[PDB]
RNA sequence: CGGCCGGGAACUCAAAGGAGACUGCCAGUGAUAAACUGGAGGAAGGUGGGGAUGACGUCAAGUCAUCAUGGCCCUUACGACCAGGGCUACACACGUGCUACAAUGGCGCAUACAAAGAGAAGCGACCUCGCGAGAGCAAGCGGACCUCAUAAAGUGCGUCGUAGUCCGGAUUGGAGUCUGCAACUCGACUCCAUGAAGUCGGAAUCGCUAGUAAUCGUGGAUCAGAAUGCCACGGUGAAUACG
């Protein structure tokens, strides 16, 4: 372990938050109750979609979720279905009014949750993991991404021990708190163990 | 207009202003001897007007609060020379040599994760 | 030392009191509570007192005035 | 988590609301000194479970009762979890 | 001065030299003279007659030093002939009023026993 | 007259928020007396970051609220729709009274 | 010290007497940061003292600081140290009543000097001019 | 006679942007280079001090009990529900701590100086009764206004004049209060009375480089109720470094 989380540090300096409402001191609990309800289930509906990232935000007692995804042609749809019917079950919660929105993601590999999420699908599609790895620091590479590293741990290949062999190029200053740093981390379930997966993107200087 | 220092020292905060009067002291409406002049380290309001005559020359006039006694005490040596822009800079060649003039850094330290006070690791 | 104004007292072993006492000494009395206060009303009374898997037949004596049921019956065996 | 023990503190909710902080007038307003009818203290005895001094307010997502605090619901896993993932407006590690 | 028992307190304020008896402490003592008229300055020198039995007539409507102790004794007796919780801890030597027996009891325990 | 209490958290978030209902108030707009930075009451914790033992491992935290608050005393009923519909309420709450 | 000198950080001398050494010795005597119920003491004893000598003030301390300075164990600083933490430790072991008074006994007899604190002197000051070997 | 009404806008106060401390200029040493000593001014000197920030890896360290999770086991029982007892037992050892053993102390009276906090199912001023711990009334406060609240050592006076003492507070009897269905297994506090050992601690052992070491108060989180525990703040405020 040993290593403070690089995401929830570079708050209010390089990198906001993704859920930046107010609300008072006493409902805040079922607040953030319903907003783990909006999270688990939009995951969970949008499981192919490959959400990159979601932003819960309250203006004025409605809630506004914006939906950071570089995928968002399957979340349009057809304009009736795809939308309107999130918006309808997020009301249909708490009876709360709702606002929704998407965000285009551009640059769609430049994403940690899609790097961790695109491994954490890879793994079950009964591969080796290595080739991934190498496939992801490489065209992210040639495509951007001035510093990169991966990091796996658990299970590997049905192996007794769990074993890492983190794997870096580029220029990753985890101490510097000016990096443009983008840093998820996602997890799968395979047949005989739980893998996890930290992978890390530096964008730029400031 | 008044001429004015404002001074602060650990945690205090006084207000020094000064007539060309006569040096005896108005504290919060107190005597000094009705706050420390005859008690422990009475004269720090009187050490850095001792380099010239003081006695009865200017009227004094101190507004403080914040801290403890020896934190308005240092608040008042420090706002007496905050306040001593009135006359001159140039009489603080000796004013530096005793380096009044020098707000205190020595601030007080806080209580740190697993500790019990402050720097304090606990036995085993 | 205790119990202000009023004390508290149990629902079944109050009925259980006028049970056996408007109805003679039928058989032990038996509670799964251990709460009420002693009034000397009660006296003449073989009850039980349950300590965790057993009864302890309680009789009461006239001194037993602010005294309580597990107060009369500690549940742990010694040695 | 024991999802039988957070259904019985979802229970511990329900029976909560129904009969308190509205027949406890009972106890506040009967149960005290008006100068008698002790028939009120004879009714003491509830069905008891509906008291909140029988909740235990755990975790929300987990049913943990450590890590609590009333003002986040979430233990403190859960918080560091979420609160280096963003979701949680205005939160950062201190710092004096 | 044979006051409520044995001793002859002398060289005192008497407002500790009436907790020196028994049964008898401070509270006690600034009442008896606060009843009696007497400051607390004094010394048991200078002392008469009717400074013996006014500080014992005052002090004799207050229960002193033979029924308090068979009054200990007969609630000790009561708690024993109770067989309650309590008179068992008095009757064997543990903490009565809610302490753990298992670490450092030894003023009711006595010293260490091995 | 008015007491407008505006209350948010991130302080570049605020005062950008506060500058153009500022230049609203005196833009068109009479007896406007400055807004009030009223100092953070900033709230701390500090819990124990392992799941099992080492109490001496934990991790702080702290939270910091900002306010505001408005006092246009003058009843500017020119300026009072210059100040409504210009809300743009990005994640401000305020309450208003005497 | 591995690595670092001294800079002696220093202090604000004595109010009435003006001595910077007397104002170290309040920092002695001191316990959990009480000046005001040292110097009580302090003044007392020397007020005493004064009286009790039927000489001036500085020097009826001077006199006892040198008779109880030692030798070796060395440099002035630690032993004006050492004398006076030597004066105090000695006047804590004595019977009497109170602090001042039992102060004013010990350099009563640091002036007619066999005292107490030249006893603790003089074993060291005894290994000196005994064990002259060691270098 | 209270910042209290007309107010001032300058100072405290509080939050936004700038400055500033970087070996940036001076002498000597230094290959002519980073660097060391000293000086100037500067509130601040070579990280200004202090938190956060913990590299590859070892320790198969711990955590299937927060949760996820492979495999195993049970599945009219190791599962589900209620009442009640029990982690708070006690022949003993050790760790972590608390309060004292006293006169720099304890008491009684008069007595001035802060900080960061919390608060709505909450805080609770003011008055009246009880010596007091409590009860009723209701102002205000979602809060720099109102509440927690008049902090203590400190200073003067008078004191106890060396004793197990007016030090110390355990243990225990009684009488209370408030909380909560609930105080026996269990609490918190007031009072009356009791006054054990303990007069400075064997071998060993812990911390600490400046506002710290030590001492004295306070606030919070947990909670319906507790702190000597944890987190945080303030008052006073040392010694020594030749090595
Ligand atoms: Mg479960
Ligand atoms: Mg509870
Ligand atoms: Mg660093
Ligand atoms: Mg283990
Ligand atoms: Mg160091
Ligand atoms: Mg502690």
């Amino acid at each position: 372990g040993q290593k403070v989380h690089p995401n929830g540090i570079r708050l209010g300096i390089v990198k906001p938050w993704n859920s930046t409402w107010f609300a008072n001191t006493k409902e805040f609990a079922d607040n953030l109750d319903s907003d783990f309800k909006v999270r688990q289930y939009l995951t969970k509906e949008l499981a192919k979609a490959s959400v990159s990232r979601i932003v819960i935000e309250r203006p004025a007692k409605s809630i506004r979720v914006t939906i950071h995804t570089a995928r968002p042609g399957i979340v349009i749809g057809k304009k009736g279905e795809d939308v309107e019917k999130l918006r309808k079950v997020v009301a249909d919660i708490a009876g709360v009014p709702a606002q929704i929105n998407i965000a285009e993601v551009r640059k769609p590999e430049l994403d940690a949750k899609l790097v961790a999420d695109s491994i954490t699908s890879q793994l079950e599609r009964r591969v080796m993991f290595r080739r991934a790895m190498k496939r992801a620091v490489q065209n992210a590479m040639r495509l951007g991404a001035k510093g990169i590293k991966v990091e796996v741990s658990g299970r590997l290949g049905g192996a007794e021990i769990a074993r890492t062999e983190w794997y870096r190029e580029g220029r990753v200053p985890l101490h510097t708190l000016r990096a443009d740093i983008d840093y998820n981390t996602s997890e799968a379930h395979t047949t005989y163990g739980v893998i996890g997966v930290k992978v890390w993107i530096f964008k730029g200087e400031i | 207009n008044q001429y004015y220092g404002t001074g602060r020292r650990k945690s205090s905060a006084a207000r020094v202003f000064i007539k060309p009067g006569n040096g005896k002291i108005v504290i919060n409406q107190r005597s000094l001897e009705q706050y420390f002049g005859r008690e422990t380290a009475r004269m720090v309001v009187r050490q850095p007007l001792e380099l010239v005559d003081m006695v009865e020359k200017l009227d004094l006039y101190i507004t403080v609060k914040g801290g403890g006694i020896s934190g308005q005490a240092g608040a008042i040596r420090h706002g007496i020379t905050r306040a001593l822009m009135e006359y001159d800079e140039s009489l603080r060649s000796e004013l530096r040599k005793a380096g009044f003039v020098t707000r205190d850094a020595r601030q007080v330290e806080r209580k740190k994760v697993g500790l019990r006070k402050a720097r304090r690791r606990p036995q085993f | 030392r205790s119990l202000k104004k009023g004390p508290f007292i149990d629902l079944h072993l109050l009925k259980k009191v006028e049970k056996a006492v408007e109805s003679g000494d039928k058989k032990p009395l038996r509670t799964w509570s251990r709460r009420s206060t002693i009034f000397p009303n009660m006296i003449g009374l073989t009850i039980a007192v349950h300590n965790g898997r057993q009864h302890v037949p309680v009789f009461v004596t006239d001194e037993m005035v602010g005294h309580k049921l597990g107060e009369f019956a500690p549940t742990r065996t010694y040695r | 988590a024991k999802q039988s023990m957070k259904a019985r503190e979802v229970k511990r909710v329900a029976l909560a609301d129904k009969y308190f902080a509205k027949r406890a007038e009972l106890k506040a307003i009967i149960s005290d000194v008006n100068a008698r009818w002790n028939a009120v203290l004879k009714l003491q005895t509830l069905p008891r479970d509906s008291s909140p001094s029988r909740q235990r307010n755990r975790c929300r997502q987990t049913g943990r009762p450590h890590g609590f605090l009333r003002k986040f619901g979430l233990s403190r896993i859960k918080v560091r979890e979420a609160a280096m993932r963003g979701e949680i407006p205005g939160l950062k590690k201190a710092s004096w | 001065a044979r006051i409520a028992g044995i001793n002859i307190p002398d060289h005192k304020h008497a407002v500790i030299a009436l907790t020196s008896i028994y049964g008898v402490g401070k509270t006690r003592s600034k009442a008896i003279l606060a009843a009696a008229g007497i400051a607390e300055d004094v010394k048991i020198s200078e002392l008469s007659e009717g400074q013996i039995d006014t500080l014992r007539d005052e002090v004799a409507k207050f229960v002193v030093e033979g029924d308090l102790r068979r009054e200990i004794s007969m609630s000790i007796k009561r708690l024993m002939d109770l067989g309650c919780y309590r008179g068992l801890r008095h009757r064997r030597g543990l903490p009565v009023r809610g302490q753990r027996t298992k670490t450092n009891a030894r003023t009711r325990k006595g010293p260490r026993k091995p | 007259r008015i007491r407008i209490r505006l209350k948010a958290f991130d302080h570049r978030l605020i005062d950008q928020a506060t500058a153009e209902i500022v230049e609203t108030a005196k833009r068109t707009g009479a007896q406007v007396r400055g807004p009030i930075p009223l100092p953070t009451r900033k709230e701390r914790f500090t819990v124990l970051i392992s799941p099992h033992v080492n109490k001496d491992a934990r991790d702080q935290y702290e939270i910091r609220t900002h306010l505001r608050l408005v006092d246009i005393v003058e009843p500017t009923e020119k300026t009072v729709d210059a100040l409504m519909r210009l809300d743009l309420a990005a994640g401000v709450d305020v309450q208003i009274s005497l | 010290p591995r690595r670092r000198v001294i800079g002696q950080r220093k202090i604000l001398p004595d109010p009435k007497f003006g001595s910077e050494l007397l104002a170290k010795f309040v920092n002695i005597l001191m316990v959990d940061g009480k000046k005001s119920t040292a110097e009580s003491i302090v003044y007392s004893a020397l007020e005493t003292l004064a009286q009790r000598s039927g000489k001036s003030e500085l020097e009826a301390f001077e006199v006892a600081l040198e008779n109880v300075r030692p030798t070796v164990e060395v440099r002035p600083v630690r032993r004006n140290a050492l004398a006076m933490r030597w004066i105090v430790e000695a006047a804590r072991k004595r019977g009497d009543k109170s602090m001042a008074l039992r102060l004013a006994n010990e350099l009563s007899d640091a002036a007619e000097n066999k005292g107490t604190a030249v006893k603790k002197r003089e074993d060291v000051h005894r290994m000196a001019e005994a064990n002259k070997a060691f270098a």
